[PDB]
RNA sequence: CCAAGUCUGGGCUAAGUGGUAAAGGAUGUGGCGCCGCGAAGACAGCCAGGAGGUUGGCUUAGAAGCAGCCAUCCUUUAAAGAGUGCGUAAUAGCUCACUGGUCGAGUGGCGCCGCGCCGAAAAUGAUGCGGGGCUUAAGCCCAGCGCCGAAGCUGCGGGUCU
RNA sequence: CUCGAUGUCGGCUCGUCGCAUCCUGGGGCUGAAGAAGGUCCCAAGGGUUGGGCUGUUCGCCCAUUAAAGCGGCACGCGAGC
RNA sequence: ACCGCUGAAAGCAUCUAAGCGGGAAGCCCGCCCCAAGAUGAGGCCUCCCACGGCGUCAAGCCGGUAAGGACCCGGGAAGAC
């Protein structure tokens, strides 16, 4: 969502790279991170 | 046919005598009220304050227009005269009473209400 | 069909540049280079961005046109022809060099293709 | 570098209008602090504040000194239009000399101060630097 | 010669249940020349004289049925068009000619106060002033009446010989009675 | 750095490696761009990199090759979950026949290579022969079939849980 | 395209960056220093208790880590967990911050960098100057080497003023 | 740049781009069950109505509607009114 | 966009660089409308045969072949001409 500026909700919430992306994951709807 | 302000009078008894009509019932574009038809005008004058009374927002619908109704049978129809009748948001009557006749339309576009009321349905 | 002999050559592989360049460097000079292989041909990794570039001769439609071909065929036409000019013999240079698919006479094959091959 | 009439006939005498220096507490090597590299007539205001907020979101122990402090200012719209510019004052602050000993985080073991600042650059304006003192941080 | 043709015979409605009107096509079989294929090499129409008596006066279904009656002696009567179907039909304009940007084009002309002062038919305007001398946009007054006209869903009710000619769902040949009319179904939706 | 037991026919040409065994014929590809590993009783990883890149990029052959086997050999098995207080399945025609409302349910067919199982109507799964091909048909499906956790109910991968 | 090394040497790119931008992000990638250990056989996997006086103070109608304001100590023992954590009405399960068997040889951390991807949306139609180019493609950094190219400088010869 | 001169507001017509998208599809989010809303990412195809009073645009009001979009181009257009 | 599968480098996970799929009124195709003057003048069938005399690579001057066309006339929802 934030497009710019995620940085790591939940205790996990993890750092993945998707076309170069970096897109928040994590157990979580509520972490749904992408920029 | 029956838009901006062309006039029409009542059949029923409402408690009207004759509306101006404001728009032509259905969705967007849309430029015509022919009997089945639904109108968004009001009055331009209605008896005594019967019910209605002059100058009231109101709903009616077709069912009187010269314009000629070219009926799915190749036939032909038309009316010596241009008018309808009122209505419940629920495409209900209201006139209690009906007058000229109309024609099998109203049916096909749902009403019997007054379907029957009229004195003659041609 | 048949024809000379004159400009006797092919692709595949190689390097989709310096290729043409003498191509018609020869282009030039005063020869004819009918030779083919289209697809095989060769060019930059990134193929995606790879086939972005030339669709961007793909859909680059101006009103007063541009149509930009759509297969291998072409992508050398322009490129190539790309190293003339156009008063006379440039434009001659680019009746001369002709090219083909497979093969009629004795990564370079997806752009196009894909943008049309 | 464009600065003020006088020190006493324009704009010169002042408190400047602020909110003080020391904070945090002690600590005798535990060298935590805070300081940049840009230049800039730091925005007094938006500096006054900032600072601040850093007190705001810790507390007690952690020198929240501070070693700044604005005392000239700029000018602008004020009489006619554009042409021959009077004067306006407003905005006072101080030059950022390209980098230098800002405010201090310095105490024994007290990261819980560390973040703060930390929380106290993130703000501030011109990027900052995150940095410890003679020793480090312990 | 892959498809089916003829002429315009006319329109009128009549009948039905509900009725409805249509129109009158004549077209017995006008006979079959070679027909289509790019074998071995380029083939496409050859031209074996068997034709009319005047004609040098000038001198794989759809295609395929045909080698039918295209080998059979050179005609080829017209109809599978049967009961109930959507060919499509593709008529010749209509010299109207060159009109107004009026019909020729829908658009509001001369209102009034000034819908008349000897004033009227005439498009508003071309391009601004910044953007660049013109668009191959605006229409103009584009000539009509020749355009290669034709539609869609053109379906067919039914037809009798006697003549072999046809009956049809709504006319709108686009052409005139006397006219050249070509049909098909093509992509059909009504399917 | 593996093995392959019985059967285990191997045939690594031009960077396709053929794969022969039981319930598990197959064959699949596998990089020219890097280095092969075999030797009639056993295989592994080839360095063509030796580099953390490349390293990983066999760093997965390894699984790779790994399925090849166990693929080929004992081919593989996706367990699935029937859970739809009026959802159900039960084969039907040499596909599946689930049904979950809606009005129309559906007939899904696992061609050459992929074959489900109807063991009881409630649950499902399916076993091919490549946990690759496999995983992803087996689930294509699982979802095919709205999983809606709003409350519970729907085709879900087993070992799922709740919401609220 | 247009004249001149698809020179050689050794690094760095894997985005077409080059071919305009800032604050701001992130086990991208390559090169440098630190804390703990792998035979108290180490981090991620897995077996288990997943310890007791801890169920303290404001508010309690409920702090009793898992409402929040203050504590942050003691322990009989395999150590501890000021119990960072999903919850519910507080309590009630799991999770390492705690370690045995099984493996077994490199595993997690911050400082220093040089290259690089999100932030970075526009109006006629598209853009490195154009065709174009991914270990001489070519870019960019550090090294040696030879060729181009002004009307500038040498050779040719005339001109002309002081 | 133009004063040896580029005729300026609103309207009319004829429109043409653009996307930060009003309607429209596709999505992830929700303190989302349904339904309907809110949040934000992807997409411009097509489309986005009659009146009123105002020189006006703007704007308020009337009846619609899925919707009744923001803005370019001399806030497009006088050798077209 | 957006959702997944198979699985490295991170012996545990990951839509992921490489491998394979899901998914839009949108792009390409498809549906109508031109259209090789696209100097790359395209295909194909159906006709016509080697005429005269002159210096030349006379690819230059004449009867021709209704193969054939035209012009003039008479006519067209073909149409300013």
């Amino acid at each position: 969502k934030v497009r710019s500026s995620v940085k790591k909700m939940c205790d996990n919430c993890k750092v993945v790279r998707r076309h170069g992306r970096v897109l928040v994951i994590c157990s979580n709807v509520k972490h749904k991170q992408r920029q | 046919m029956i838009q901006q302000e062309s006039r029409l009078k009542v059949a029923d008894n409402s408690g009207a005598r004759e509306v101006l009509v404001i728009k032509v019932l259905g969705g967007s574009g849309r430029r015509y009220a022919n009997i089945g038809d639904v109108v968004v005008a009001t009055v331009k004058d209605a008896t005594p304050g019967g019910v209605v009374k002059k100058g009231q927002v109101v709903k009616a619908v077709v069912v009187r227009t010269k314009r000629g109704v070219r009926r799915p049978d190749g036939s032909y129809i038309r009316f010596d005269e241009n008018a309808c009748v009122i209505i419940r948001d629920d495409k209900s009557p209201r006139g209690t009473r009906i007058f000229g006749p109309v024609a099998r339309e109203l049916r096909d576009k749902d009403f019997m209400k007054i379907i029957s009321l009229a004195p003659e349905v041609i | 069909a048949e024809f000379d002999a004159d400009v006797i050559v092919d692709a595949r592989d190689c390097i989709m540049g310096r290729v043409a360049s003498q191509v018609a460097e020869q282009a030039l000079d005063g020869e004819t280079v009918a030779v083919v292989n289209a697809e095989r041909a060769v060019i930059t990794g990134r193929e995606e961005q790879i086939v972005e570039k030339y669709e961007k001769r793909v859909d680059i439609g101006n009103d007063n046109g541009y149509f930009y071909p759509k297969r291998p065929d072409g992508i050398f036409k322009r490129t190539i022809r790309g190293m003339l000019p156009k008063k006379q013999r440039g434009r001659e240079a680019f009746e001369s060099v002709r090219v083909y698919l497979g093969n009629p006479y004795d990564t370079l094959g997806e752009i196009s293709e894909t943008l049309g091959a | 570098s464009i600065k003020p009439t006088r020190r006493e006939y324009i704009s010169g005498i002042p408190g400047k209008g602020i909110a003080q220096f020391k904070m945090g507490n002690n600590t005798y090597p535990a060298q935590v602090e805070n300081v940049v590299e840009k230049p800039v007539q730091i925005r007094h205001n938006a500096l006054e504040a900032a600072r601040n907020a850093a007190n705001r979101f810790v507390q007690n122990s952690g020198k929240f000194r501070i070693r700044k402090f604005p005392f000239h200012v700029i000018r602008e719209q004020d009489g006619d239009g554009m042409r021959a510019p009077f004067g306006k004052s407003v905005g006072t602050a101080a030059r950022s000399h390209g980098a230098n000993h800002d405010f201090i985080a310095w105490v024994n073991p007290d990261p819980a101060v560390e973040f703060a600042w930390r929380r106290a650059y993130m703000k501030v304006t011109p990027t900052v630097n995150i940095d410890s003192s003679p020793a480090g941080n312990a | 010669v892959q498809g089916f043709a003829g002429y315009k015979a006319g329109m009128t409605p009549r009948e039905g249940m509900e009725t409805v009107p249509v129109t009158v096509i004549e077209t017995p079989p006008m006979r079959a020349v070679a027909l289509r294929a790019y074998e071995q090499r380029p083939l496409t129409e050859v031209w074996t004289d068997e034709f009319h008596s005047e004609l040098d006066r000038t001198l794989s279904d759809r295609l395929d049925h045909a080698l039918d009656i295209v080998e059979d002696g050179g005609e080829h009567a017209m109809n599978i068009f049967r009961a109930g179907e959507y060919a499509d039909v593709a008529g010749v304009t209509k010299g109207k000619g060159t009109q107004g940007p009026v019909k020729r084009w829908g658009v509001q002309k001369r209102k009034g106060k000034h819908a008349r002062q000897g004033w009227r038919r005439r498009i508003g305007n071309l391009g601004p002033w910044n953007p660049s001398r013109v668009r191959s946009t605006v229409p103009q007054q584009g000539q009509t009446g020749y355009h290669q006209r034709t539609e869609l869903n053109k379906r067919l009710i039914d037809i009798g010989e006697g003549g072999p000619y046809t009956l049809v769902k709504g006319s709108v040949p686009g052409p005139d009675k006397r006219l050249v009319p070509f049909f098909r179904a093509v992509r059909p939706n009504d399917q | 750095p593996i093995e392959i037991p019985a059967g285990v026919t191997v045939t690594v040409n031009g960077n396709t490696v053929t794969v022969k065994g039981p319930k598990g014929e197959l064959t699949r590809t596998f990089h020219p761009d890097m280095t092969i590993t075999v030797e009639g009783n056993v295989i592994t990883v080839t360095r063509p990199s030796d580099e953390k890149h490349h390293r990983a990029l066999h760093g997965t052959t390894r699984s790779l090759l790994a399925n090849m086997v166990e693929g080929v050999s004992k081919g593989y098995e996706k367990a699935l979950e029937l859970v739809g207080v009026g959802y159900r399945a039960s084969k039907q025609g040499k596909k599946l026949v689930l049904s979950v409302g809606y009005s129309h349910p559906v007939e899904i067919e696992p061609e050459e290579g992929l074959e489900i199982e109807v063991p009881s109507q409630t649950k499902i799964i399916v076993k091919g022969a490549d946990k690759q091909r496999v995983g992803e048909l087996a689930a294509n499906i699982r979802a095919v079939r709205p999983p809606e956790p709003y409350k519970g109910k729907g085709i879900r991968y087993e070992g799922e849980l709740v919401r609220l």
